[PDB]
Order: C-alpha cells, then structure tokens, then sequence
C-alpha cells in the first residue's frame, strides 16, 4: 500500500467561511489507521470514510483534516502518519518566502481572431510568491465557466506566473459586455483583485 | 473550524455524603454553539437542572456551565451526557469524586 | 490591569427558543451583565445585581446592545454565500497607567478571528474577503462606525472607572479554596494522586506536588468555574503505589497569605 497527501486548494485557504481540508490518501490495501500532527503535536479531529473496492480489486481510505487558515498561511506542517511493514510518514505545507503580490494584465482579443464564431480573452498574472493561487472571470459581476488556466510556473526572478484564457461568443464581446479576471492570492488586499475588459 | 467539547465534572464543595451541594458539568472549547448536555442520576436524567449563559473563551471557542442543586450519598452515581455535530455519538463522564 | 469586555455572539440559523445574538459582560473573570434578542433588555449578573448603580445604566447598556443586535444580522445579509454563519465580537477596554484606556475590538466568523475596528481611523478591516463585505456593509449603514467609536471610546472606559467606584467590593472579593489530595489506584503498581482546590477567587492558582520537601512536578491540570462565579481546578500525578505518603500538595492564591500544604 502506498500514500498520496493533498494540500488543500488555495480558494479555501484565502475565504474565511469554507473549509481548508488536507487529504491523505492510502492506496493498494486490510484496516488502515491514520495519526495527524500540526508541527509536532497530533491532532485527534480527523475525518476518515470507510475504505471502497476499485477496478482492480484493491482498496482506497481516504482521511481529511480540516485545518485553521491562519494556520495553513504561517506555514505550519501537516503530517499524516499511515499505520497498516512500518508506518509510512507524509509531511505537506505552504512554501516559505516572502509573499508577493500578484500583477494582473488582460489582452483583447486582436482583429485577426475576431473574424470568427468565438474570441479568446487573456489573462497573464505574474510577479506572486507562493504559487498558490486561484483565478476566475465574470461578465457584468456574474461568474463564467468557460476558461482554462496554466499552472504555475516558476520565472526567471524566483516569482511564478500564470496564464487564464477565457473563449466567449463574438457577439457578447462585441455588444461590450465587461468581462473580469479575479485573482486570489494571500498577498492582495482581501485575498481578491479584480482587472476588467471590455470592447473600447 | 469545528472543535469537539472537553468535558469536565465536579462538585462546587468537597464531596461529603448526607451534605447537601452542587454537581457542575463544564463543557469547553467546542465550535459551532449549538450543544445539548444532560446531567445523569444513576445512568437518568435530572430535569431539575439550570445552566450559565453560553459563553466563549479568547480563541473564540464556546464554554457552558450545568449545575444542580443535590445531596450525594455512598451508592448515588453522577454522569454528564453531551451531545455535539462533532461527536458521532453522544460522550457521558461519569463523576469521580477525587477531582 | 482590570478590563470591561463584550463577548457578542449572532448565528444565522438559531436552534429552536434559542438567541439569534446574545451577550455576556466580564469585568475582569466575572460576568456582570447578559442580553439576548429574545428578551431584549440587558440586566446584571449574580452580585452585580445590587451595585451600588445610578437609574439609568441598565437602560443605556440595552439601547447600545440593541444596535449591535440589528448590525450584527445585518452581517449575514453581506455574506449571502452558502453554509450557516456565526459572528463573535470581542469589544471592550483595559485601564492603561496614566488615566489612559486600551481599546479590544475583534470578530470571528465561524470560529476564526477575521476583522477588527481600527479606532485610529473609525474603520472596520481584516486580510480576508468577508472583512471587506461585511465592513463595506458596516461602513456604509448611517452612524455605525461612529456609535462602535463613541461605544468604545467614551461609553467603556466610563462604565468601567463607575464598576471601580460602585462595585469595588465586587473585584476585590478574595475567597481562599478549601483543598482536598486523594490517592485512587489507577494501573498495578502506580496510583493517581489527585490535588482539588474548591470555590475559590479568584481564578490565578498554582497546584504543584513536592515529594520529602522536593519538587515532584506540577501535574496534568484542570480549571472551571461553578455557579456563583467562583472557581475550581485539580491537577493529578501518576505515582508508585506504596509512595503516597511521600507526597504532599502546595497550592499559592491571592486569597492565602502564605502557601498551604495539603497532606495526603
Ligand atoms: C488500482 O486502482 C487505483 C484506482 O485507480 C483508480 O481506478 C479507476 C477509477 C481508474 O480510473 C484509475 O485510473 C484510478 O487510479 C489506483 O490508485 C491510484 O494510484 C496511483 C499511484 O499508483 C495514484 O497516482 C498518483 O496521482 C497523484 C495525483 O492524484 C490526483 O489526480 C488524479 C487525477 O489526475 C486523481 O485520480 C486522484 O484522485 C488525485 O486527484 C486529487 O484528489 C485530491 C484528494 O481527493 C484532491 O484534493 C482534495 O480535493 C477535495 C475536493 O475535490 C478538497 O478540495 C480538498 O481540500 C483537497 O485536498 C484534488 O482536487 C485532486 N486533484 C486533481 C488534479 O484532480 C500524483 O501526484 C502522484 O504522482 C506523484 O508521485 C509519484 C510517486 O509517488 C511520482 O511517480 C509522480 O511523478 C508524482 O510525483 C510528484 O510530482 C510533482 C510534480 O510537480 C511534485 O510536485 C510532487 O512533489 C511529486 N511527488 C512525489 C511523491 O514524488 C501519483 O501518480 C492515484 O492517486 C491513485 N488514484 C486514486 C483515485 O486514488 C491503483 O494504483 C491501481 N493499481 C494499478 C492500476 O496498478
């Protein structure tokens, strides 16, 4: 059997009403038990589901800590200990360094592209420490869906960076509908900055 | 965060038999507010039963005092019964006199 | 350094014939007053109930309490999102040495502090989304930021220079514990040594253990209050069972003149 911990995502760590949870996954199990230690010292509020079979008749437990966020944002250390020949010891947290604000730029879509059923609108956010970090759009306020963002890469500068790239219908641009990209970094004001876009 | 109740039992006057006194359940440190918690004789519920207003400590968790007015005896037993979103089943203490 | 603080408490989804909001006030570790939406008036607590009190206090304490009622839920309406919510205020003020007064002002939703009031600038402000929301909602309600100035800044540290002149009595009250230290066995060779301080004031108390005149450690301790505002607390160490009589139990309290031993 083998461990896999997730670190939980950013959005949850950045908005003070949802629920950060680290997830420990164990996978080809016939009972696991899970000990959970915050820079040291355990912790007994764990969550575990009963174990399910899969395909290839093994069997996946899954426990989850929910976590304070001001914990998560001073870097402590979340610990997942398997106990099932040893115990197998993971350990995950957030990068230390000096935080950095995100610097957010969109690009219109440029006449070339626009002779078409869809355009594309771009977002490039750079120059933030650490990579965790969660981006959205909105039209007049209101959330869209249709977007694909890359991961964080690491620049030349020792900052990461990021692209967002929102396809939308012709028409709804051309009508001059705004459009936002949303940022949520630990180093912005609020947690939140707002760069919007219309058709000039 | 949630944060499951600690739960501590003790009379308010040492425990003498034949003397009359006050059996407190301290229930501490839970989140969210919403808690239900019973004082028991002999494994049943004592209806005569009064609490402190629902309080909280400076990491913002909650605490509540249970109390009743009683008169121990050498076979009587005391437990407190909590119930809470954060215990999948109800959590009783019995009362042990040393503490 | 004694404090006048407000623990407030709203919660979007009330259990049935419980509060929306309600509030406790502490001078110092005792509470003097308690309000709720439901009965609607603030009202001593326990001793504070005969302060030596002008006519119109209680009046002015439930006024101030009832604005904090309306801004409170008003919070939630910020919010909209999803999930049941819970606010908890700490508001209130400390003496500082040279008739100066140290304002608190602090909030929590859902268990995790998120917002403060700057009482520099009249503004409400934290790192996170639901501070901007919920201020911005604050901010913008005509006199808000000024009745949680003028709350904090007049009405607190007035209400606590008049709960030092007509409560003194109150805060100085000094009721030394009555002790108990019993021996139970707890695994075959060892026993618990239990030390009980009862019904004492106020709170700060120290139980440790010597073993023939030596330090033997503090214990595992624990602390609460009773009904009437005093205290209890024990601290219990795992011992060799044929060693109890060694052992004995010192406890410090402003109530006692000197340290008290308490023999098995
Ligand atoms: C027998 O069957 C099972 C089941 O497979 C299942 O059966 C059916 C359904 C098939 O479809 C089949 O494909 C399924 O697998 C097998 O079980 C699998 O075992 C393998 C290992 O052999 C596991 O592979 C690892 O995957 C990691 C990533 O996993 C995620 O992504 C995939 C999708 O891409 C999902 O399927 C997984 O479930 C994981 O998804 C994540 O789940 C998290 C927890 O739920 C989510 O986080 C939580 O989300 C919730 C709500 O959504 C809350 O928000 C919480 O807050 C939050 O915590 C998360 O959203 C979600 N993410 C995504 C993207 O979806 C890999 O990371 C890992 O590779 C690393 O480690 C390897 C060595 O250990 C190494 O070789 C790799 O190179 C890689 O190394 C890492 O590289 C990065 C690069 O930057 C570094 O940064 C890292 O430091 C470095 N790490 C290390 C350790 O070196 C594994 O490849 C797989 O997870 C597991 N599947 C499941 C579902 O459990 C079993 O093996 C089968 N046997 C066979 C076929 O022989």
């Amino acid at each position: 059997p083998s461990v896999f911990l997730f670190p939980p995502k950013p959005k949850d760590t950045l908005y003070i009403t949802r629920e950060p949870e680290v997830t420990c996954v164990v996978v080809d199990v016939p009972e696991v038990q899970f000990n959970w230690y915050v820079d040291g010292v355990e912790v007994h509020n764990a969550k575990t589901k009963p174990r399910e079979e899969q395909f290839n008749s093994t069997y996946r437990v899954v426990s989850v800590l929910t976590v304070l966020h001001q914990d998560w944002l001073n870097g402590k250390e979340y610990k997942c200990k398997v106990s099932n020949p040893s115990s197998i010891e993971k350990t995950i947290s957030k990068a230390k360094g000096q935080p950095r604000e995100p610097q957010v730029y969109t690009f219109p879509p440029e006449q070339e592209e626009m002779t078409k059923n869809q355009v594309s609108l771009r977002c490039l956010v750079k120059g933030f420490y650490p990579s965790d970090i969660a981006v959205e759009w909105e039209s007049n306020g209101q959330p869209e869906n249709n977007y694909k963002t890359t991961k964080p890469v690491l620049d030349s500068d020792g900052s990461f960076r990021l692209e967002s790239r929102l396809t939308v219908d012709k028409s709804r641009w051309q009508e001059g509908n705004v459009f936002s990209c949303s940022v949520m970094h630990e180093a912005l004001h609020n947690h939140y900055t707002q760069k919007s876009l219309s058709l000039s | 965060i949630q944060r499951t109740p600690k739960i501590q039992v003790y009379s308010r006057h040492p425990a003498e038999n034949g003397k009359s006194n006050f059996l407190n359940c301290y229930v501490s440190g839970f989140h969210p507010s919403d808690i239900e918690v019973d004082l028991l004789k002999n494994g049943e519920r004592i209806e005569k039963v009064e609490h402190s207003d629902l309080s909280f400590s400076k990491d913002w968790s909650f605490y509540l005092l249970y109390y009743t007015e009683f008169t121990p005896t050498e076979k009587d037993e005391y437990a407190c019964r909590v119930n809470h979103v954060t215990l999948s089943q109800p959590k009783i203490v019995k009362w042990d006199r040393d503490m | 350094h004694l404090s006048l603080l407000y623990h407030l408490t709203a919660v979007s989804s009330p259990a049935p014939g419980t509060p929306a909001f309600w509030v406790s006030g502490w001078l110092g570790p005792q509470q003097y007053l308690s309000y709720n939406s439901l009965r609607g008036e603030a009202e001593p607590c326990g001793a504070w109930v005969w302060e030596n009190q002008v006519s119109w206090y209680w009046e002015k304490e439930t006024t101030d309490l009832r604005i904090k009622e309306k801004l409170f839920l008003e919070a939630f309406k910020a919010l909209g999102g999803k999930g049941p919510y819970t606010l908890q205020g700490l508001l209130g003020c400390e003496l500082g040495p040279d008739n100066t007064s140290v304002p608190t002002a602090k909030f929590a939703l859902n268990g995790e502090e998120f917002m403060n009031f700057d009482l520099k600038q009249g503004t409400w402000g934290g790192d996170w989304p639901e501070a901007l929301a919920i201020s911005q909602r604050w901010q913008q309600q005509d006199k808000a930021a000024n009745k949680e100035l003028t709350f904090l800044l007049f009405s607190c540290p007035h209400r606590l220079r008049e709960h030092l002149e007509r409560g003194r009595g109150n805060l100085e009250w000094k009721e030394p514990p009555s002790m108990r230290l019993k021996a139970r066995p707890s695994s075959p060779g060892f026993s618990v040594l239990t030390c009980s301080a009862f019904s004492f004031y106020p709170p700060e108390l120290q139980l440790r253990f010597l073993r023939n005149g030596l330090a033997a450690g503090t214990g595992q301790g624990d602390f609460g209050p009773n009904s009437d505002g005093s205290f209890h607390a024990s601290s219990s160490l795992t011992v060799k069972s044929g060693d109890e009589h060694h052992y004995c139990c010192i406890v410090q309290h402003a109530g006692l003149a000197q340290p008290l031993r308490v023999e098995l």
